[PDB]
DNA sequence: CTGTATTTA
DNA sequence: TAAATACAGACCTAAGTCCTTGAATGCCGC
DNA sequence: GCGGCATTCAAGGAC
């Protein structure tokens, strides 16, 4: 309407003819949401001769810094799922990824010492084509399946969660380990489940004694004997572990804790 | 007091024991402390910017003049030491040194005056200025120009190029030389006879060379064959092999082990050798280092060969110098150089 | 000296819409709605020194005639960007009862738009919702992407260009007839280049080569404005050989006092801007200069390190 | 039985006798001490000596410790905790607990330490975490305050440590013991803890799956005898950390799949393993040296591995994600192969 | 007293005649404020080139003796805000002056550093309050200025003093002090300056300090050079040809020993050798992308520290497989 | 030696909380005659020049001439640490460094020492405007200061117009507008309410609001303030104490 | 992009 | 039940300073 | 004893 408004003063009519101009003058320039800037970046047209022409790097760099805090984790996370149209004669799948994934690195190394001490924030164009525009080009072409939505920040947050578990753990036991937090989490625990959990499973309920005075031998807790099964991964993962446990043992032993 | 503080220097380590305390002390950096001595009996102490590799008595030197200059009275009022483990943001540099900088110098006693030049400028010690942001340096740089006539700036660091450019335009560089075993064997002779050191006749020159043009770690090496001489109680002297055992140096018949593998062996053979070798817990960058005057040195080896492996100890140092793996970086080097 | 003189840009800026040179199109929309009135809310963006302040003082002017003293609310929105502002003293303005015309409103002119805080620019939208009927807006930026969303909804979009050649030039030569100064075509034609559609720096420079030298000539004008930065950096990259590039960054860029974060920066925009070579070429040659850059912030800049990056373009360039 | 069988003073280690007689050298003269860096391979038992050393140099009491907590602001208002162990003679910090907050927890409290203060000992566990801001702010703290505060910090590889750290301190080397003596230490455990051997040469393999750490040595003996029920047969399976299994698994899926498909799966291996409290560097290391022993492979694909992995260790050392250069490195590993 | 200060601010120019370097700028500016048209100047340049002192200079040829008072000066130093800038210099722009009357002047020396909204903030009061007051930028780099602000200051590039401007000023500090220079020891000077006369004068002063003597004698080259720790333009090229032809070992063993003679660094013979080998005619560019690269990357590793002796044989090996493709 | 001893030990704070918010930093200047001090605001708009002879100080003495570099927050804050009813001695060495203020009770036995860093100011303050201005006014101090903070609401400057026989106080802002009109009157029964003018040539010329309320901060020493203006010429506030006196030369708006 | 909510065919 | 298109998946932390901005603290004025 | 204003500081955001 503000548009009708505006331009109706001058031409009392518009049609076909100017309609270009119009759009072109009003075109709404607004910050694409994270998905559409992933879906644009790794558009296999947009790197061609006619879309370089058309789309050029500057409109790349622009698109990355529609939203910088987010492109960079779009496109590591969803580059390789892209089925390519820009490949050079002699060059596959395998080679374009590893080559974007070396630009991917070179990126992180970038926006490292952008987010640390000394602000270097002016290296924020460089880390527009190292993290983004430069991965995304190795890469380009169709989309294979969906764009899924970066899944670092869970991963990152789950970390966290697990080191402040395995620091609450260690600073429990330092009394008997005198061992530091990465030293007690990869040879520490492999023995810790077994002196735990593996007499509940072979020997039933007359365990928890044994059990209940190891714990209290490096001052150990219900909740840090539940996190400490939920730190082992591959061949011996626990979560089905503990249900296939009785229920009388595991009340048993809560009451001995109690 | 005097007593006391004799007691405790002779009570601590050698480092700190024997730290110089005035400029004739200072014993190889001759051209940086020649000026600092004719700046004393004249009044015009420029701003001052010290840099070289650590170990160069960059500190002890600054700490001398200054004493020299005011005295152990206005030492603790005309001088502020703000070192790397303190706040040096925008805000301290605005705050505090600017602060400073401003007051007026703190008048000296009847006593002082006797003695001692008691220059009318106070100084400003900014020791390990690289992990000062550029802006903060940029506040000291239009700090340090204003008020010239009553405070003096003198910033010390290990890396000149942290620095921005204009700070070093408007401060005198001062560059402390590596001190090798030619202008510090005779530091290190004094220092050993003052301890009664008995050592051997080429240890002195081995532990400055084994240094690498750094004189603390030298003092520090010479300190722990010291006590390891003492508690053997056998009256003999300190030998250079046992200098060399406890500086971490690897042996020489390991390293031509090392040698031996590398020219002769595929590369199952020669991991096995480098995972068996980490196990003694060798520092990576003495192998490295020994390495590189093994090659060097040895006039065996064509000159192509020569360029090639001196670039791949430099790309190993390079890469070790940032926080790497030993074990993975000691096999790259010696696979690399392997297939030469 | 006691004294100055109004420098040409005040002296000389259009105080009617038919004086300003800039687009014919939006130029004669906003005379086309001073004359009927009923102006509505508007944004005009683009780059400096192509008659973006000018044109909205114009127009309030011409609108609101004698009754601009207390009718006209005009705040440099990067000086005045708080939300207490927007809350306290616009509004007060807005609500404010003043008698005008049956066609004319009050005009709330916001300079530098793109600078207001966040939560300034949400608090004018009900601001401006509920008092639009007797007060309008007018903001003046230069990037239309720091206005937020809702804000541009509510008001007309008026993107400004680069001035062409030929209004800058006819502007400069109306200037020289109104002042009575010796002047040359090529002198015109390099105060044009090193203006780059500004007309502001063009008369500036003009101005300033008038005192400096009193006669508008090719020479003159390269002695006291440079050339475009820029365009040496790009002669430089785009050279065939290795040795050519070396010279120029020795003697145009190196000898001259350009510093190496400058050429750096320029290279990196350049490159960025670059059109002659392909796609990949260019990226690689940003990931070099990337490099040469992230080792100049740490303080290594020197020669040597524009020298690799020169090296390094031309060995890229060597297929 | 890695805290049940552990010795507590000089006289009682049991292994390098020319590192005990340098450390005994060493605190012959406490009072004329310098600082200590204790560098070795992980597992060595360096840790032992230096509680050994302090357990020299003052009454026996060094081992009765308590921990602590204590509340800290960095310059984003936070409250940073602490838990610190502290001795009547000497306390114990691990800066490696947090992020880039290090140099905060090193400034200050070293100064109320030094400032309070014939000397008190201060161990800096795991240096290497220590930022090169934090080792900056320690570079002149161990120095001015000298008569009052001495630093032993304790490391596993001496490359992140700043060449100021290392000149002010005395660098001590802790070699991994030989396999013998690994070999002494499991037969006086089996014998105490009454542990039944048909042949002394199991406890010999131990040391061979070990590659010379004392603390996997007696961990993995007991996730041994907890299997064949504390009595150990000429074919007990070797016990290895689940991560270990993992990793080697990874290598697997590398060696015979070479594909993004395949590379998709090692990237949710790799997220896995780094969720679940794992550092990246040891990953990269295992995961290469497992790489190394695949037999299929030949000179020229090893050669390539070891050099993208070297490029890589360096990335994630300048790098902050680690997958964002695991992924690069075993991306390129694919391509070699 | 005068004599307290250093030769850096010691001979400090206080009038624009003292100003030695820029002719095209300085003459410039005198017609500019000898015929009153002054306009807003933006003065870009390297670090000891003088856009400081040529600044107090005008401003204290222009308003006289009291120039610490009707002249608004602000600084990397102070708070360089935005609140600053809409108290303080809109007050000083708007409001006239209490000891004379005339336009005022705002020197924003070193306004590089200051933040984007100040200068959004301040581009509109500089074109605002234009008819009575100046505005003049000094800045050592142009990109940390928003182009908004870039186009409303006539531009004036500082360029770094030539032979003769620097060799006059050395000759009226030689002037002023009861001190000698050898002709090849003041190109030395020269050569090591890089248009830098803070660095000319740190140096001369040091090694005035340095001379030991009441100043009877003659500044040499061998002064200067072990006053600055500058490698000798001999011993460079010493350097250089024993790497060149000489045998490895005997290269390394020259190498070591003239950077152990005179406890050199190895920074400052890899800037003498880069700058020597520029003038050396080679008749393709791949020799040259080998040398360029190879001594960047080890000078970049220098700057970061590591081994002295690797970095130095590396440089040496770097050379020798650069021109081994001259062949 | 620098030795001064004052009457009341409230006078010298009533005098620098007149330049606690205008002035950050001061080089009071000793001599024989008494203490002189001139200082220009930050922004550089008002000059502050204090005189205190030596008929305000009880006791004084002072060998050579001094310079005393200070900054005002923290002299604000040495002067609260007083009372009502103390005495105020400020001690100088022979060297200018870190001025001794000394409180003493009179009803009591009570010594309070406190100290102060001095600061080199580099910049001189010895400047003196001696020149005749169109008009001079004389009124109330707090009859001002009313006008003044009743005015500074509507907008932030002030203009200032004398007429014959005519003072006027405009302030035009977004809010509104406001006049305030007086006439010099002699009031008989009280001398310290009437309102003085002698003027030469109209005058007519705008402050800005905030330094106007700085300045009549210094209302709480003299009873009666004079104005003085001219054309083209900055404006003298001056409050007369018994010694000597505080004078404001404030400069006006471009037009 | 897949996947889903909504509108119109 | 299909076309036809919109259009939603998802929000990170340490860090450095500057800026805003609400809200609490602090003081003076009455 | 409130009433009002000014100052300061902490929380979030931006680069
Ligand atoms: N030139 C010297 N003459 C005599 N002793 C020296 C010299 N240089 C170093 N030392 C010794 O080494 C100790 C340490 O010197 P420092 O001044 O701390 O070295 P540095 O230059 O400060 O290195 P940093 O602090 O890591 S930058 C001194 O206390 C002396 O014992
Ligand atoms: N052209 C010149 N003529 C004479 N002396 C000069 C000249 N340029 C610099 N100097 C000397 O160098 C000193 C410092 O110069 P400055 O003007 O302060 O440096 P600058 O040009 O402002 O660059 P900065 O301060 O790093 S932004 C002066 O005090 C002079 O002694
Ligand atoms: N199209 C134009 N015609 C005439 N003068 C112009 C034009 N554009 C800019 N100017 C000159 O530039 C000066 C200020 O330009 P301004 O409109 O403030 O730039 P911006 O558009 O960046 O706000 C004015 O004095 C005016 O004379
Ligand atoms: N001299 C020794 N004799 C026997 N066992 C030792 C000796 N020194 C260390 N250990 C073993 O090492 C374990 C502690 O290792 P630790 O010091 O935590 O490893 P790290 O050296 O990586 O810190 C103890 O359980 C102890 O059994
Ligand atoms: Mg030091
Ligand atoms: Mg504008
Ligand atoms: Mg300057």
């Amino acid at each position: 309407i503000n548009l009708l408004s505006t331009i109706s003063t001058t031409t009392k009519t518009i049609n076909h003819e100017n309609i270009n101009e119009i759009s072109k003058a009003w075109e709404k320039n607004i910050a694409l949401k994270p998905f559409d800037i992933a879906h644009k970046m790794l558009d296999g047209q947009i790197y061609s001769d006619i879309g370089s022409r058309n789309f050029t790097l500057n409109d790349k760099i622009a698109l990355y810094f529609d939203d910088f805090d987010f492109t960079p984790l779009m496109i590591q996370e969803n580059y390789l799922s892209t089925r390519p149209s820009v490949l050079k004669p002699g060059q596959s799948h395998l080679e374009a990824v590893a080559e974007a994934a070396n630009c991917i690195s070179l990126g992180d190394i970038v926006e490292k010492k952008i987010r640390s001490s000394e602000q270097l924030w002016s290296l924020l164009p460089l880390h527009a084509v190292l993290s983004s525009v430069y991965p995304a080009s190795k890469v380009a072409g169709h989309m294979a399946g969906r764009i899924n939505f970066t899944a670092w920040l869970g991963q990152n947050s789950k970390s966290a969660k697990y080191y402040r578990l395995l620091q609450e753990i260690h600073y429990h036991t330092r009394l008997g380990t005198s061992t530091d937090k990465i030293g007690l989490r990869l040879d520490y625990l492999p023995t810790f489940r077994k002196r735990l959990l593996d007499p509940f499973l072979k020997q039933g309920a007359d365990a928890i004694s044994s059990v209940i005075e190891v714990m209290d031998d490096y001052y150990l807790t219900k909740e840090d004997w539940d996190s400490i099964m939920e730190f082992f991964v591959g061949p011996d993962v626990t979560t089905a572990i503990i249900k296939k446990i009785p229920a009388t043992v595991k009340s048993g032993f809560t009451r001995k804790y109690n | 007091s005097k007593l006391a503080a004799e007691q405790s220097l002779a009570q601590q380590p050698w480092v700190e024991k024997y730290r110089p305390k005035n400029l004739d002390e200072v014993t190889a950096q001759d051209h940086a402390v020649t000026v600092l001595k004719k700046t004393l009996k004249s009044a015009n102490l420029p701003h001052m910017l010290f840099y070289g590799p650590p170990g160069t008595g960059k500190t002890s030197t600054i700490l001398a003049l200054t004493k020299e200059l005011y005295g152990p009275d206005l030492m603790k009022s005309r001088i502020l030491e703000l070192n790397a483990s303190d706040e040096r943001g925008i805000s301290i540099v605005r705050e505090k040194v600017k602060n400073f900088a401003r007051l007026t110098v703190s008048k000296p006693s009847k006593h002082d005056l006797e003695n001692y030049p008691c220059p009318p400028y106070k100084i400003i010690i900014l020791d390990e200025a690289d992990s000062m942001t550029a802006d903060a340096q940029s506040a000291l740089r239009r700090t340090m120009e204003t008020y010239s006539g009553v405070t003096r700036f003198c910033l010390i660091c290990n890396y000149v190029t942290r620095i921005i450019d204009p700070l070093a335009s408007r401060c005198s560089k001062f560059r402390f030389k590596a001190l090798d075993a030619s202008n510090a064997i005779d530091r290190l002779r004094f220092i050993s006879e003052q301890e009664n050191v008995k050592c051997d006749d080429g240890v002195l020159e081995r532990i400055l060379d084994i240094s690498a043009g750094d004189l603390r770690r030298g003092i520090t090496l010479l300190q722990s064959a010291s006590k390891g001489a003492q508690y053997l109680g056998d009256g003999k002297n300190i030998t250079s092999t046992q200098v060399e055992e406890l500086a971490g140096v690897v042996p020489h018949d390991i390293l031509i082990e090392i040698v031996e593998k590398v020219k002769s062996g595929d590369f199952d053979e020669i991991k096995k050798y480098v995972n068996t070798f980490m196990k003694s817990g060798w520092s990576a960058a003495s192998v490295v280092n020994q390495l590189h005057e093994y090659y060097i040195t040895n006039d065996n080896f064509d000159t192509n060969f020569k360029n090639q492996i001196s670039w791949l100890l430099f790309t190993t140092d390079s890469r070790l110098n940032n926080g790497t793996n030993e074990h993975i970086q000691l096999l790259n080097l010696l696979v690399k150089i392997s297939q030469l | 000296t006691l004294s100055l003189q109004l420098p040409w840009v005040e002296k000389y800026r259009p105080q009617v819409l038919s004086d300003i040179v800039g687009n014919k199109e939006t130029i004669d929309r906003l005379q086309q709605i001073a004359k009927d009135g009923n102006m509505p809310h508007m944004i005009i963006s683009g780059m400096p020194g192509i008659g973006k302040t000018t044109s909205v003082h114009c127009l309030a002017h011409e609108l609101l005639g004698r009754s601009y003293a207390d009718g006209v609310l005009e705040l440099n929105a990067s000086d005045d960007r708080g939300i207490d502002v927007v809350r306290n003293q616009i509004k007060h303005f807005a609500q404010k009862k003043l008698h005008l015309p049956p066609g004319k409103h009050k005009i709330v002119i916001l300079d530098e738009a793109d600078s207001m805080t966040a939560g300034a620019q949400q608090a004018l939208r009900r601001t401006m919702e509920l008092y639009s009927n007797s007060t309008r807006f007018a903001f003046a930026c230069n990037q239309s992407n720091k206005i937020i969303e809702p804000l541009q909804s509510r008001c007309a979009i008026l993107r400004y260009s680069k001035l062409s050649d030929e209004d800058v030039l006819k502007r400069l030569l109306q200037i020289i007839k109104l002042e009575d100064v010796k002047y040359t075509n090529d002198g015109l034609e390099a105060i044009i280049f090193t203006a780059e559609g500004d007309m502001r720096q063009a008369i500036n420079n003009l101005q300033s080569t008038v005192a400096g030298h009193g006669l508008v000539n090719a020479d003159n004008v390269f002695k006291i404005v440079d050339s475009p930065h820029p365009l040496i950096v790009k002669k430089m990259l785009l050279a065939s050989n290795l040795e050519d590039s070396i010279q120029i960054l020795r003697t145009d860029l190196w000898k001259k006092g350009y510093s190496s974060i400058d050429i750096v920066t320029t290279s990196f925009r350049v490159t960025k801007n670059l059109a002659q070579v392909k796609e990949s070429v260019r990226l690689e040659m940003i990931k070099e200069i990337g490099l040469t850059h992230m080792r100049i912030l740490e303080g290594v800049g020197t020669y040597l390190q524009l020298a690799s990056m020169l090296a390094k373009i031309h060995k890229l360039n060597n297929k | 039985w890695v805290d049940k069988y552990r010795p507590k003073s000089l006289n009682a280690l049991s292994h390098n006798e020319e590192l005990t007689n340098f450390l005994k050298s060493l605190s012959d003269q406490p009072r004329d001490l310098p600082h200590l860096l204790l560098y070795g391979p992980n597992g060595t038992g360096k840790k032992t000596r230096c509680m050994a050393l302090l357990e020299s140099i003052f009454g026996p009491g060094v081992y009765r410790l308590k921990i602590d907590v204590r509340q800290f602001v960095t310059a984003s208002n936070r409250k940073l905790e602490l838990n610190v162990v502290s001795s009547p003679y000497h306390l114990e910090i691990t800066p490696s607990d947090m992020g880039n907050n290090d140099r905060i927890v090193i400034q200050e409290l070293l100064k109320e330490v030094a400032q309070m203060e014939r000397y008190k000992c201060v161990i800096i566990n795991e240096a290497n975490s220590l930022t090169k801001d934090a080792q900056a702010a320690l570079r002149r703290t161990m120095e001015k305050y000298s008569k009052n505060i001495r630093l032993i910090m304790v490391c596993d590889s001496m490359s992140p440590i700043i060449a100021p750290i290392k000149s002010r301190c005395l660098l001590i080397r802790c070699p991994a013991p030989s396999d013998s003596e690994i070999s002494t230490i499991l037969s006086d455990v089996v014998t105490n803890e009454r542990i039944q051997l048909e042949t002394k040469d199991i406890l010999k393999r131990i040391a061979q799956a070990s590659n010379g750490n004392l603390r996997v040595s007696l961990l993995m003996l007991e996730s041994m005898a907890l299997n064949n029920e504390l009595a150990l047969k000429s074919s007990s399976p070797i016990i290895k950390p689940d991560w270990i299994i993992v990793i080697h698994k990874l290598t697997r899926k590398i060696v015979k799949e070479r594909s993004v498909n395949s590379l998709i799966e090692c990237r949710a291996v790799l997220y896995d393993l780094l969720a679940h409290c794992i550092p990246a560097n040891i990953i990269l290391k295992e995961l290469t040296f497992s790489l190394l022993d695949v037999e299929t492979l030949n000179t020229t694909n090893k050669s390539s591995i070891i050099e993208y992995s070297s490029v890589f260790d360096e990335r994630l050392s300048l790098g902050n994600k680690a997958i964002f250069h695991l992924e690069g490195f075993i991306a390129k590993v694919m391509c070699c192969l | 007293s005068k004599e307290n200060l250093p030769w850096v601010e010691k001979y400090r120019p206080e009038t624009l005649d003292e100003v030695y370097g820029q002719n095209e700028v300085i003459t410039t500016v005198r017609k500019f404020v000898d015929e009153g048209k002054l306009p807003h100047l933006l003065f870009y340049g390297p670090p000891g080139t003088g856009k400081t002192s040529t600044i107090v200079a005008l401003a204290r040829e222009i308003y006289g003796k009291n120039y610490s008072n009707m002249v608004l000066e602000l600084n990397a130093s102070d708070d360089r805000g935005i609140d600053v800038v809409r108290n303080q210099i809109k007050d000083f722009a708007s409001t006239r002056q209490i000891f004379s009357k005339g336009f005022k002047l705002i020197i924003l020396d070193e306004a590089d550093a200051m933040t984007n909204a100040a200068q959004n903030a301040l581009r509109r009061v500089i074109e605002r309050y234009t008819k009575n007051t100046r505005f003049c930028v000094l800045a050592n780099y142009a990109h940390k200025l928003t182009p908004a602000l870039l186009s409303r200051c006539t531009r004036f590039r500082f360029q770094p003093l030539p032979q003769e401007a620097i060799e006059r000023r050395i000759a009226n500090v030689l002037v002023h002090e009861k001190l000698k220079l050898s002709p090849n020891a003041e190109k030395a000077l020269i050569e090591l300056s890089n248009g830098d006369m803070r660095r000319v004068l740190n140096v001369l002063q040091s090694c005035k300090a340095t001379l030991d003597n009441p100043d009877e004698d003659e500044i040499s080259d061998d002064v200067i050079y072990e006053c600055c720790g500058a490698p000798r333009p001999s011993d460079l090229k010493a350097v250089l040809k024993s790497i060149l032809e000489d045998d490895w070992g005997t290269a390394h063993y020259t190498l070591n020993k003239v950077r152990s003679a005179k406890g050199l660094a190895l920074i400052d013979l890899i800037e003498g050798i880069v700058k020597i080998l520029e003038d050396y005619e080679l008749q393709n560019e791949e020799t040259r992308v080998h040398l360029l690269t190879k001594l960047a990357d080890i000078e970049y590793s220098i700057s970061k520290g590591g081994n002295d002796q690797i970095q130095g044989s590396a440089v040496i090996g770097a050379i020798k497989a650069s021109f081994e493709n001259e062949t | 030696m620098l030795e001064a001893k004052f009457e009341e030990a409230s006078l010298f704070k009533r005098i620098i909380d007149g330049f606690k918010d205008c002035v950050q930093l001061v080089n009071f200047q000793c001599k024989e005659d008494g203490i002189i001090a001139q200082a220009v605001d930050d922004s550089r708009v008002l000059l502050v020049s204090l005189e205190i002879g030596v008929e305000a100080f009880q006791e004084y003495r002072c060998d050579h001439p001094v310079t005393l570099g200070m900054d005002l927050t923290s002299l604000s804050k040495i002067l609260r640490c007083g009372n009502n009813t103390d005495t105020l001695t400020l001690i100088a060495d022979n060297t200018p460094d870190s001025i001794i203020l000394l409180f003493e009770d009179t009803k009591k036995d009570r010594i309070a020492e406190y100290s102060l860093k001095l600061m080199d100011i580099d910049a001189d303050f010895l400047k003196i405007e001696e020149l005749q201005y169109d008009s001079t006014l004389s009124l109330p101090s707090s009859e001002f200061s009313k006008i003044v903070r009743d005015l500074s609401q509507l907008s932030d400057s002030i203009n200032i117009m004398i007429t014959k026989e005519t003072i006027k106080f405009v302030a035009d802002g977004d809010i509104g507008s406001g006049s305030v009109i007086i006439k010099p009157f002699v009031d008989m029964e009280h001398p310290e309410t009437s309102i003085k003018l002698e003027m030469d040539q109209p005058v007519d010329l705008t402050f800005g609001a905030k330094y106007l309320l700085d300045i009549i901060k210094g209302s709480s020493l003299s009873d009666r303030v004079g104005i003085r203006l001219s054309s083209e010429a900055p404006a003298l506030f001056q409050f007369d104490l018994k010694s000597g006196f505080l004078q404001f030369f404030l400069a006006p708006k471009f037009n």
